[PDB]
């Protein structure tokens, strides 16, 4: 289990940006949350990633990722502060070759259409794998500001939420090789610009499954392995109790 | 001989807030003593903690809230908790703290029921965190942080508004300050319908204050708004 | 401790933009002033956060909205950054004056005379040149370099124990001397070009006067000015 | 009894701006001075105050405030230095609602006509309650200087002896509520720019009765409560003995 | 230890070349800005290594390739020497600002206002001269000599605990506020010639803003920008 | 009296990398704490040692090396060991170290055989010193520094490239850097012909990394290449 930046990412003090008691728990905290993720085929090119934003996946239900009573606790508290623990499985047989890169990317906008707002659930099914184009390498698709008719719109050539695709192994990562393992185990603590961020609008981590070596299998052999994942928050600290988000 | 000094790049620069003295011109002056004056303000947090009146639109604004006898499932008053909001311009919280840049602490709304003596009833006092839509229903008020104020022995309730924020300090002149909207909402709801005795006036008035908690702290003095003088 | 009174008022801020003397001045005659009095107006900076008019302490503060031609306009000064954070009644501190030039490459010089004293207004003929009597004196006449800044710290010189931020008595007898303290000032300064009167130029050179309150002490908690709701 | 700024406002040293013995007492020092004050009705709006200047009330006799042998001691000494002790009564019954704000305002000019010199005794009977207009909030009625015909008269827009009416509870105050108390008890010490001010021309404190909630009573019930007060100087120190003031 | 993070970012580098104010400014109105808004553009340097546009924090960085006539061009700043060596996500440091003149023998002056505060945009009429309200204030307005350089070290003032080099959340609500931190700045500076508005000249004088990150601390290892293969 | 100081020849010089502080303008600020953030980068050699992907021309480059089934006496891939070479532009070795001037240490190529599980074979990993002509023959590869990597338990081999240099440090942005050419050549040779089982894909892929050794040290920060932003 690839722990991140500490020996124990479960250790977490309550936030110092609150005056109330944090809701440290909810009705099922020792259970996982399993969701689908798109299958990996031969036509997937190199570096074609697929991002699962946390906790952006519990809300939009990316791949049937039902949050149970964690989404219904996240909607009833304003500030949320947890460390994640993902587990991507993919049934790599002996008959496959290739290597996924499962990482937990801090603070990126990879679920954002390089041309608009936020992605839907149908548009995650049409493309199935986000190709590493010039936009995602240069960060040219994090959402541009509406400057207005007064200012002449500048030629946006760079944005600091890029992916350098050759450097994704700096993150907490395990390579899902064809002949070492079949599943990864990443456990990350809380990070953020504040001691606790918001609930509806935070993206402090991002599960990221990137194809480093394209899948090749013989015809008639085992075909097209499915990718699952299992997100589970470790020691959350919910602050600011209010009613359900509108 | 001479001490060889290399003067820096900011030489002959008068900076306004330089934390250092200057040459005394007319020294050796014995000032007359000030031991006789009582109440020396050492710190201006001695006056943010003093409860001062708020204002309410119904330039003739009203420090109290009228209490109509109509029982209803909507707040009797609900103002947002922002220190740039115009229900705090003429307090001593929102007038001291507006001339600074950051705050941290608990606003302490002191209530005072100015109705007749034989009134009996309950009030609900729901502070909400900043949500996407302001809470209106009393059912939406119970689920937030609340405290039930009875007209019993408590004709004066000091509801401590908590400090829940994703940063250690808050921008003190900003409408938004945070995620989407308006930083919170205090809301005085009436819980049971208020029994006012006859031959005692209907529609009482609740008088609101705004002090600061004991842990209220301010930071970064800025140049103030000089538009009090026009 | 950014709300500390000794820390909050211990920073430089603008007070007045006064004109620089180029001859032996005539100090502004006390109120009321009839027409036809030949004098020198607005050349003196009465060093006080309280409102002034014609370099003398004033009751109210008054600016001009439509400054038409008839009459002599009056240099009215006020410390805008003070009263918005002056939630107190009395305030004793040692003043630190900085006189920044508003003329490109000006060689000026800053006189001073204490609280209660008066300007020495004549001239002695040195070498067939009218050298005025404000080049000499027992009070600090600091001299600036060509393009430099005059800075010195003045003590609490006045005969009052403290400076009343708010005052309600009467200095002289009543009928429009209510709320007008007489001895609430650190003195008065004035800028003069250190050349004799036959080298008086034609341009009217201004200069700006800054103020830092060293060792601020405030007493008797009081109000803050009323912010409008428009 | 709301003591101001100290535990004991009776403690007062003799002034350090004299070389003579202070007349520390007079012929009746353990007695109060009761004066009338205008009655509070329904037509009194919010923030309509009523100021009683001290020791401006012992001289002008505001509301029959006879000073006995304290006014006749104040007229026979130049410098006077005392701490006051007021007591405003108002017979609030169960049948009334409303809340006075009885404060002791330091150093204000609230008895001054926003248009002249000092108020008379007839003009305190005509208006009965001074409405908090734009002038008293901005301090635009403390008396303007006679500049003369030479200087163009500036547009006086502000004066530092204002009332911010929403901040009057910073002063030594007790709220005369309809259902907590019927009388206030304020005891203040000496303040002033000098260790002792003058006698005929000082206004170091000001009794201030401000209507926070307007009076409402049912018709036929108890009507229009009267307001009395009781000023009493605590430890005066009279300096500069001379004959009676002219 | 030349790869030390406290050593590597502890050196001066260019941020922005901003224009010097010669009147009371109008701070750039927030996005989106419609045409016909009279304001003052590019006079303010939002002190942040993150990309800016119109002196406000931006998501992306954008320069101009063919700057034609239609529209108002926008001062977009970026710290080029930072992001090429910023292999991390968060970065808290105390800023050291140095403002070097790009005009021969310029007497300028550098204002500042903290993270979350705002520019004071009006003018008071001192001695029939429009002196603006950025000559005064509780914030540092350092004054330069004729041909000198303004230098001071600013603290980490913002309400965020750290500055996100990479940020993925939403400051306000979503739909093009993703990846746009609101409180990631040490403040904003601006240069102004210390003369009143009637002495406004005709030339458009520029000035350059340097930056040194004192006591750099970096967290959460992340990527470096993509170098092309052409 | 005054201390007689003789100012040096570099007076009033703002140097960018002066190892000294400056005047604090807005001091006494308590920053919010950053104890909660894990993983503080004290030193940027904590990220040169993290293995990141390399690039290979076959702007769509490839991190792996395809392994054709044709046995041949020439290298399967052979890239030169130069930190300005475009197989290192998007690593964290060659992207951190390109913004410096000198390096010293051992590049550590971590291999990863991404072929099927039942593959059996050997690979030869020959680092050559900088010779006048690049080694191609496997006989020319055995005579250099080599290590035989079997596809056994070792599906991941970290070949430490030695540091052999006539100077203590090396120019880190230079094609030549030394005597005649190209600073060395890593070369992954296939030694025995690779047995891939049928119904398992032919032509496997070997994935290359590029970390730095534990003794890797850098020196002399230079102004970076700002051409990542265009």
């Amino acid at each position: 289990v690839l722990c991140a930046y500490v020996e124990d990412p479960t250790k977490s003090d309550p936030p110092s940006s609150s005056t109330d008691q944090p809701t440290t728990t909810f009705t099922a905290i020792d259970r996982w949350y399993t969701g689908r993720l798109n299958s990996w085929t031969k036509a997937v090119k190199t570096f074609s990633f697929q991002a699962v934003p946390l906790p952006g996946a519990f809300l939009s239900r990316q791949g049937g990722l039902n949050g149970g009573a964690f989404t219904a606790t996240l909607h009833r508290h304003f500030l949320m502060k947890c460390g994640w623990q993902v587990q991507v499985q993919c049934n790599l047989t002996q008959f496959h070759q290739g290597a996924l890169l499962v990482a937990m990317v801090p603070e990126t906008t990879l679920d954002v259409k390089p041309d608009g707002k936020a992605k839907s659930l149908q548009e995650l099914n049409e493309e199935q794998w986000v190709e590493m184009s010039d936009d995602y390498r240069t960060g040219k698709n994090m959402p541009f500001q509406s400057l207005g008719t007064y200012y002449r719109p500048p030629n946006w050539t760079w944005g600091p939420n890029f992916i350098n695709p050759y450097q994704v192994t700096v993150f907490p990562h395990q390579i899902l090789n064809a002949r070492t393992s079949t599943s990864v185990d990443i456990n990350v603590p809380y990070i953020g610009e504040t001691p606790t961020q918001s609930s509806e609008t935070q993206n402090s981590w991002t599960l990221l499954v990137m194809v480093l070596v394209p899948l090749d299998y013989k015809e008639g052999a085992t075909t097209d392995p499915e990718i699952t994942f299992s997100v589970r928050p470790t020691s959350p600290y919910f602050n600011g109790l209010r009613n359900r988000y509108t | 001989g001479p001490i060889p000094t290399a003067p820096r790049e900011n030489s002959l620069m008068f900076l306004s807030t330089t934390p250092d003295d200057t040459v005394p011109a007319y020294g050796n002056v014995r000032t007359p003593p000030v031991n006789y004056l009582p109440g020396e303000i050492t710190d201006l947090l001695q006056l943010a903690r003093i409860p001062t009146l708020m204002a309410f639109g119904r330039d003739a604004y009203v420090p109290y809230v009228a209490v109509p006898t109509q029982f209803d499932d909507k707040p009797l008053i609900s103002f947002p908790i922002t220190l740039s909001d115009p229900v705090y311009q003429n307090t001593l919280v929102g007038a001291i703290s507006s001339n600074f840049a950051n705050y941290r602490g608990c606003i302490q709304i002191t209530l005072t029921f100015c109705g007749p003596m034989m009134a009996r009833g309950k009030f609900l006092l729901s502070y909400s965190p900043p949500n996407g839509t302001q809470p209106q229903t009393l059912s939406e008020a119970m689920q937030c942080t609340y405290s039930i104020w009875d007209i019993g022995l408590n004709s004066s309730w000091t509801f401590v508004i908590p400090y829940i924020s994703p940063s250690d300090y808050r921008e003190t002149r900003a409408i938004t300050n945070s995620v989407y909207s308006a930083d919170g909402w205090f809301s005085l709801h009436k819980l049971t319908k208020i029994t006012l005795p006859p031959d005692c006036p209907q529609s009482p008035c609740i008088l609101f204050f705004a002090s600061a908690g004991e842990d209220y702290t301010l930071r970064l003095p800025v140049d103030c708004n000089p538009s009090y003088v026009f | 401790n950014h709300t500390n009174v000794k820390f909050l008022f211990d920073r430089s801020r603008l007070l007045n933009v006064i004109k620089v003397l180029e001859k032996d001045a005539v100090f502004p005659r006390p109120f009321p002033t009839a027409t036809g009095t030949q004098q020198d107006d607005g050349y003196f900076c009465l060093l006080t956060p309280r409102p002034t008019v014609a370099s003398r302490p004033a009751t109210r503060f008054g600016l001009y909205v439509s400054p038409s031609d008839s009459g002599v306009l009056a240099n009215t000064s006020l410390d805008f950054n003070f009263y918005s954070l002056a939630c107190f009644t009395y305030f004793r501190s040692d003043l630190e004056v900085t006189v920044v030039s508003l003329e490109p490459d000006l060689e000026f010089a800053v006189g001073w005379f204490p609280s209660g004293s008066e300007y020495q207004a004549s001239s002695f003929v040195y070498d067939q040149l009218h050298v005025p009597y404000h080049f000499t004196g027992r009070t600090p006449r600091a001299f600036a370099s060509k393009g430099g800044k005059v800075s010195f710290v003045l003590p609490w010189n006045s005969v009052s124990s403290v400076l009343p931020v708010r005052w309600g008595g009467a200095s002289k007898l009543s009928s429009a001397t209510r709320g007008l303290p007489a001895h609430a000032d650190w003195g008065t300064i004035y800028a003069f070009i250190p050349r004799p009167n036959e080298k008086k130029s034609t341009a009217v050179k201004h200069v700006a006067v800054y103020i830092r309150y060293k060792n601020a002490r405030a007493w008797c908690p009081s109000m803050l000015p009323f912010r409008s709701y428009k």
